[PDB]
């Protein structure tokens, strides 16, 4: 057994955005329905120091 | 390997083997017009394109 620290809750700042398709686009807006990370979301922060 | 434009259409496919950027340009577009200056005073016509 060993000691441990309580987990914290951080907040993302517009993260988790990738390319939903392999199509080259330039100067054109595109919207699709795919899995992404919401903006200003609170996730569980795990420490290991 | 694919690419679109403002028209949201596929017209610039990249070759996965050659790795050369090539564009798509079809040659099947336009129409055929006919010019006939009457049928009682003239008999010759002229083909008109678009």
């Amino acid at each position: 057994t060993r000691t441990q620290l309580p987990p914290a809750y951080t907040n993302s700042f517009t993260r988790g955005v990738y390319y939903p398709d392999k199509v080259f686009r330039s100067s054109v807006l595109h919207s699709t329905q795919d899995l992404f990370l919401p903006f200003f979301s609170n996730v569980t922060w795990f420490h290991a120091i | 390997q694919f690419g679109r434009d403002i028209a949201d259409t596929t017209d610039a496919v990249r070759d996965p083997q050659t790795l050369e950027i090539l564009d798509i340009t079809p040659c099947s577009f336009g129409g055929v017009s006919v010019i006939t200056p009457g049928t009682n005073t003239s008999n010759q016509v002229a083909v008109l394109y678009q």
